[PDB]
């Protein structure tokens, strides 16, 4: 049978209570197992029969329901629980899941800490000049990032990664990578990494010099 | 309790591939097995199980011509012929046991699973990523903390794992997500911060695999 | 069908893989609780499979609450000795029998051979086999006995 979840999405703080609703498009008795699945990794069992509660699961990990209507609630947020949540009926002959109800966690702001790598000289051996800039551990995920070359506005040479939301911390990282030829690279003196952040009362600016 | 997997497969559309998972131990093949697949960015999607007591095999709807899924003593494999683009995914094989009764005539829960298998279904190239290392210097020690890591660069296709210090150091690092280069290649940095004090004493080794290019390289970070 | 297989085992031990690969009184138990074969043991071996409270046999492997074993059913007429055994959920060898032993035990030195006999008793592998034929209670019984 057809399992549909509400919300899809879904944003709390450390200590609210959440919800999630699991809708079978007809009776699957009790059935219906649910799973954590952390990013990266394979989902993990958390309740199973929608009301027992899996050996080692933390207690406030808890669901009910029956027939065709299902609720699993976490009764005080915690980080760790930052991931994807999946329902499962297995009353039917083809198992089938939920959509999946992505919980993000919302946090104080916390200001990132600004790092700058050169390119190793391995790498300019082979022609190719890549200069990373690193924030770490960062709320919330909005920042500007801008590229600075012998003060010149850098556009079109840089790509952004962002982490996912940690689990102790529930906090962002991101990398910026700055990406010239290994002879751009030689024409310009001061590489410049400026960050601007919600936690930053002022444009936090990393530099070096080649050399 | 523990299940091992495969390593990620890389093949070009139209073949097969046979993904298989075992036991990881001194054990034999008892519960019923099933396998979940999961496309990159999308939801899990059950595709089928096998009960070794009576030998039955489930499918489902979509695939019913084209997979196969056998068992011996101790490993369950999954075979999936005339690969397309769209079988690009994750593929899990999970125990299906009853947690009530435990009676092997009816599992129906998910209670272990393996870290999965990802496929990539594509015509390109495979390609083997360089290491470059991320020093840590001046400019990337602020205060107390300092930061070092390693560039994975030039790669094809996903996943690309990276460890440091065979596993032992874990706390603080960042394996940022691949970007997609303007080349069709990925690319990706893994970092850590660690005290700036210990630079001159610690030692920090990333350990990069890429399997579909037998890629395996330990390269030290150094001042 | 008509075998319990109700068998946890979360302590690893592996009595389950050894299926498939290579007191007190007998009146009636919960298949529930059973894993694999029920022997009864009358001066010969009897197999007994699940039942319901009538003595309809049910094919549900032992998983509905309503599924048992009718051990008092298949004590003698007679009134000789008489025992069962099974594992249980958890792999641990249960027995029934009157205050001969408990279950398989017609002397607390010999034991009655039968297909799961190093499933159910693997200490009595070195055990030497003797035949045994005798009436009892009008009845001949043809069996291995397995002694020290
Ligand atoms: C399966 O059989 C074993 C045989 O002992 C049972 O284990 C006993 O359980 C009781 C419960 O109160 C304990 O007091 C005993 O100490 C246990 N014995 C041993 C040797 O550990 C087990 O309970 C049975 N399983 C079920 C579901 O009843
Ligand atoms: C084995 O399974 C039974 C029934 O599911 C359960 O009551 C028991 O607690 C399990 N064993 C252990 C050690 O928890």
């Amino acid at each position: 049978l057809t399992l549909t979840q509400s919300p899809s999405s879904l944003s709390a703080s450390v200590g609210d209570r959440v919800t999630i609703t699991c809708r079978a498009s007809q009776s699957i008795s009790s059935f219906l197992n649910w799973y954590q699945q952390k990013p990266g990794k394979a989902p993990k069992l958390l309740i199973y029969a929608a009301s027992s509660l899996q050996s080692g699961v933390p207690p406030r990990f808890s669901g009910s329901g029956s027939g065709t209507d299902f609720t699993l609630t976490i009764s005080s947020l915690q980080p760790e629980d930052f991931a994807t949540y999946y329902c499962q009926q297995s009353y039917s002959t083809p198992r089938t899941f939920g959509q999946g109800t992505k919980l993000e966690i919302k946090r104080t702001v916390a200001a990132p800490s600004v790092f700058i790598f050169p390119p190793s000289d391995e790498q300019l051996k082979s022609g190719t000049a890549s200069v990373v800039c690193l924030l770490n551990n960062f709320y919330p995920r909005e920042a500007k990032v801008q590229w600075k070359v012998d003060n010149a506005l850098q556009s079109g040479n840089s790509q952004e990664s962002v982490t996912e939301q940690d689990s102790k911390d529930s906090t962002y990282s991101l990398s910026s990578t700055l990406t010239l030829s290994k002879a751009d690279y030689e024409k310009h003196k001061v590489y410049a990494c400026e960050v601007t952040h919600q936690g930053l009362s002022s444009p936090v600016t990393k530099s070096f010099n080649r050399g | 309790q523990l299940l091992e997997q495969s390593g990620p497969e890389v093949k070009r559309p139209g073949t097969s591939v046979k993904m298989s998972c075992k036991i990881s131990g001194g054990a034999s093949i008892t519960q019923a097995m099933s396998w979940v697949r999961q496309a990159p960015g999308q939801g899990l999607e059950w595709m089928g199980g096998i009960t070794p007591i009576f030998g039955t095999v489930n499918y489902a709807q979509k695939i019913l011509g084209r997979v196969t899924i056998t068992a011996d003593e101790d490993t369950v494999s999954l075979e999936l012929s005339s690969l397309k683009s769209e079988d690009t995914a994750v593929y899990y094989c999970a125990r299906e046991v009853n947690l009530k009764t435990w009676n092997l005539a009816h599992p129906n829960v998910f209670d272990v699973w393996g870290q999965g298998t990802m496929l990539t279904v594509s015509s390109a190239s495979t390609k083997g990523p360089s290491v470059f290392p991320l020093a840590p210097s001046s400019k990337s020690t602020s205060g107390g903390t300092a930061a070092l890591g390693c560039l994975v660069k030039d790669y094809f296709p996903e996943p690309v794992t990276v460890s440091w210090n065979s596993g032992a150091l874990t706390s603080g690092v960042h394996t940022f997500p691949a970007v997609l280069q303007s080349s069709g290649l990925y690319s990706l940095s893994s970092v850590v911060t660690v005290p700036s004090s210990s630079l001159g004493t610690q030692t920090y080794i990333c350990n990069v695999n890429h399997k579909p290019s037998n890629t395996k390289v330990d390269k030290k970070v150094e001042p | 069908n008509r075998t319990a297989l109700n068998c946890n085992d979360s302590l690893q031990t592996g009595f389950i893989t050894s299926l498939f690969y290579a007191p007190r009184p007998c009146d009636v138990v919960s298949a529930r609780t059973v894993c694999g074969p029920v022997y009864c043991f009358t001066p010969s071996p009897v197999v007994v499979g699940t039942t319901d409270k009538l003595g309809i046999p049910t094919y549900n492997w032992g998983e509905n609450e309503t599924d048992v074993f009718m051990l008092e059913s298949l004590r003698p007429p007679t009134g000789g000795w008489f025992g069962c055994t099974w594992m249980n959920s958890t792999g641990f060898t249960k027995t029934c029998g009157a205050p001969g032993g408990s279950g398989p035990w017609i002397t607390p030195r010999c034991l009655v051979d039968y297909p799961y006999r190093l499933w159910h008793y693997p200490c009595t592998v070195n055990f030497t086999l003797h035949k045994v034929r005798m009436f009892v209670g009008g009845i001949e019984h043809r069996f291995d006995a397995a002694c020290n």
